[PDB]
DNA sequence: GCTGACCTTTGACCTAG
DNA sequence: CTAGGTCAAAGGTCAGC
């Protein structure tokens, strides 16, 4: 899914 | 054989006079941009230079014209200090996948490359990353790893479930080398920072951008290795050498991985399931 | 008259009226290998006031003009390397030293085996190992070596230099590749003959050495890094190895900054050219297993005694 | 491994 | 930023076939 | 008369102060 483009989103 | 304009030793003549290398350059410099003078006193540009044209020195004979700053250890050094059986380790790959996330914001120009080419950099050699880390944390102890929950795996314990051939090939090829060669935290970002920017990823946007940061890598870990160890002339060379070995111990410790989740046996956390499937 | 630089000739020289500098920085180019690179459009004009400027627009204009390449005819570490490339120089003829030829032998799209060609190419995969051993055998201390140790290093380093090898053969143009008879197959063929899954990655590789420019002093340095290598398995000796790969490390980094002055950045490229190399040896050692099955008879002997 | 040895000596 | 010790490259001159 | 080879004298780099 998303969840490193989620870790760096903030 | 003496300078004719401070006594210096001389190899020869140069624009006209014989001369030293001080007093070459110095002329070549003001020719080329427009007091007792001896060795111990030549550096008034009016004695030098006026000196140099009263022997003989020609300024028509000048021709024409023919650890780092922006990836340097620094940034590397800061990042280390920053951040640092089968299902303990897949337990350790976990906890530390958050902090291989933040080790890429510190970098220097890991920020403002594009929002793909973070995600493609990270998830394309995060387990060599990984692997460097604890292989690098794993020197003092001799043939186990130490993980990073504090967890000590090694012998016939580690070689227990069939995964004793790969942990000796980290312990043999990895491990033990570094600690023979006494490999510098910086060495060690700096080659992690060679894996993180690899140009040879899939679907990589515009990824000479990717390469040019890793020749500044090459270059600065360069430059490190001349002023730290200038006594050890292969200094470079064979710390790179460790990149091969890297990448052929992460596909087979990789595709253990591939079996392992293919089987549902392992309690594999999330986000390292996501690394396993792109 | 010059016709590089425009200025007075000394004779015919190399093909064309040239001066005594123009000649001696076109036979210092030749001989050496150089490469140069322009700071600037590569239109830099070359005349008697604007010399130099650029390297690669003097010798562009040399060729330009008509000058044959054809016509032309630190010491401690450099030693070796003048060895190494007599080695390899004499255990594998270059490309462009051969005249080759072509089959049409399941030449258009692609089939799981031919037979001929996988017999044809076993030959020359056989004679090639061989060749492999005596280049090795020339290498500086290899034969005063444990017998198990050098066993130990062929086995692990056959296939890469193999690829490396069979990938400084490749011609652009036509997509094919050229063995050490002339043998020139394309793609297709390559798949076809028994590379199978390998083709595309091997080919891939092959590019990538494209833009490295790299000589056949280059390629035997890289070739004796690959075999002299102390990170193998079951080595008696193994710090000896390292000490003995160190100065061909060495060497390999004065040589290539020696060709390229303006590119001061290429060893560590050329070098990590050998990180793709592993994956894909490591591949192929198990591509023999995949094609163990599907040849009717069985195995060459030193193909399999020494990719297994 | 006789192809080997052979070779070598 | 200038300095100067240390290295590379150029080209006029030379010898051989 | 043109190859290849030589070496004084141009060029350049870059720690160290
Ligand atoms: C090499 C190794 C494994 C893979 C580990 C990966 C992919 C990342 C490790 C991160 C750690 C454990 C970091 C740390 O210690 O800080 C597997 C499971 C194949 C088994 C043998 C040991
Ligand atoms: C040995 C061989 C293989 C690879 C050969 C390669 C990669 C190069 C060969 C180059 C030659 C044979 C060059 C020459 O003719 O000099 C593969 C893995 C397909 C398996 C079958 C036997
Ligand atoms: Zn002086
Ligand atoms: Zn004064
Ligand atoms: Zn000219
Ligand atoms: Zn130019």
């Amino acid at each position: 899914h998303k969840i490193l483009h989620r870790l760096l989103q903030d | 054989h003496i300078c004719a304009i401070c006594g210096d030793r001389s190899s020869g003549k140069h624009y006209g006079v014989y001369s030293c290398e001080g007093c070459k350059g110095f002329f070549k410099r003001t020719v080329r941009k427009d007091c007792l003078i001896d060795k111990r006193q030549r550096n008034c540009q009016y004695c030098r230079y006026q000196k140099c044209l009263a022997m003989g020195m020609k300024r028509e004979a000048v021709q024409e014209e023919r650890a780092n700053e922006d990836m340097p250890v620094e940034r590397i050094l800061e990042a280390e200090l920053a951040v640092e059986p089968v299902t303990n380790i897949c337990q350790a790959a976990d906890k530390q996948l958050f902090t291989l996330v933040e080790w890429a914001k510190r970098i220097p120009h890991f920020s403002e490359l594009p929002l793909d080419d973070q995600v493609i950099l990270l998830r394309a050699g995060w387990n060599e990353l990984l692997i460097a880390s604890f292989s690098h944390r794993s020197i003092a102890v001799k043939d186990g790893i130490l993980l990073a929950t504090g967890l000590h795996v090694h012998r016939n314990s580690a070689h227990s479930a069939g995964v004793g051939a790969i942990f000796d090939r980290v312990l043999t090829e990895l491990v033990s080398k570094m600690r023979d060669m006494q490999m510098d935290k910086t060495e060690l970002g700096c080659l992690r920072a060679i894996v993180l920017f690899n140009p040879d990823s899939k679907g990589l946007s515009n990824p000479a951008e990717v390469e040019a940061l890793r020749e500044k890598v090459y270059a600065s870990l360069e430059a490190y290795c001349k002023h730290k160890y200038p006594e050890q002339p292969g200094r470079f060379a064979k710390l790179l050498l460790r990149l091969p070995a890297l990448r052929s111990i992460g596909l087979k410790c990789l595709e253990h991985l591939f079996f392992f989740k293919l089987i549902g046996d392992t309690p594999i956390d999330t986000f390292l399931m996501e690394m396993l499937e792109a | 008259p010059c016709f590089v630089c425009q200025d007075k000739s000394s004779g015919y020289h190399y093909g064309v009226s040239a001066c005594e500098g123009c000649k001696g920085f076109f036979r210092r180019s030749i001989q050496k290998n150089m490469i140069y690179t322009c700071h600037r459009d590569k239109n830099c004009v070359i005349n008697k006031v604007t010399r130099n400027r650029c390297q690669y627009c003097r010798l562009q204009k040399c060729f330009e003009v008509g000058m044959s390449k054809e016509s032309v005819r630190t010491a401690e570490l450099d030693d070796l390397t003048e060895k190494i490339r007599k080695a390899h120089q004499e255990t594998f003829p270059s490309l462009c030293q051969l005249g080759k030829y072509t089959t049409n032998s399941s030449a258009d799209h692609r089939v799981r085996l031919d037979l001929g060609l996988w017999d044809k190419f076993s030959e020359l995969a056989t004679k090639c190992i061989i060749k492999i051993v005596e280049f090795a055998k020339r290498l500086p201390g290899f034969t005063g070596l444990t017998i198990a140790d050098q066993i130990t290093l062929l086995k692990a380093a056959c296939l890469d230099i193999l690829i490396l090898r069979i990938c400084t053969r490749y011609t652009p143009e036509q997509d094919t590749m050229t063995f050490s008879d002339g043998l020139t197959l394309n793609r297709t063929q390559m798949h076809n003959a028994g590379f199978g899954p390998l083709t595309d990655l091997v080919f891939t590789f092959a590019n990538q050495l494209l833009p490295l420019e790299m000589d056949d002093t280059e390629t035997g340095l890289l070739s004796a890094i690959c075999l002299i290598c102390g990170d193998r398995q079951d080595l008696e000796e193994p710090t000896k190895v390292d000490k003995l790969q160190e100065p061909l490390l060495e060497a390999l980094k004065i040589y290539i900054r020696k060709r390229r002055p303006s590119k001061p950045h290429m060893f560590p490229k050329i070098l990590m050219k050998i990180t793709d190399l592993r994956s894909i040896s490591a591949k192929g050692a198990e591509r023999v297993i995949t094609l163990k099955m599907e040849i009717p008879g069985s195995m060459p002997p030193l193909i399999q005694e020494m990719l297994e």
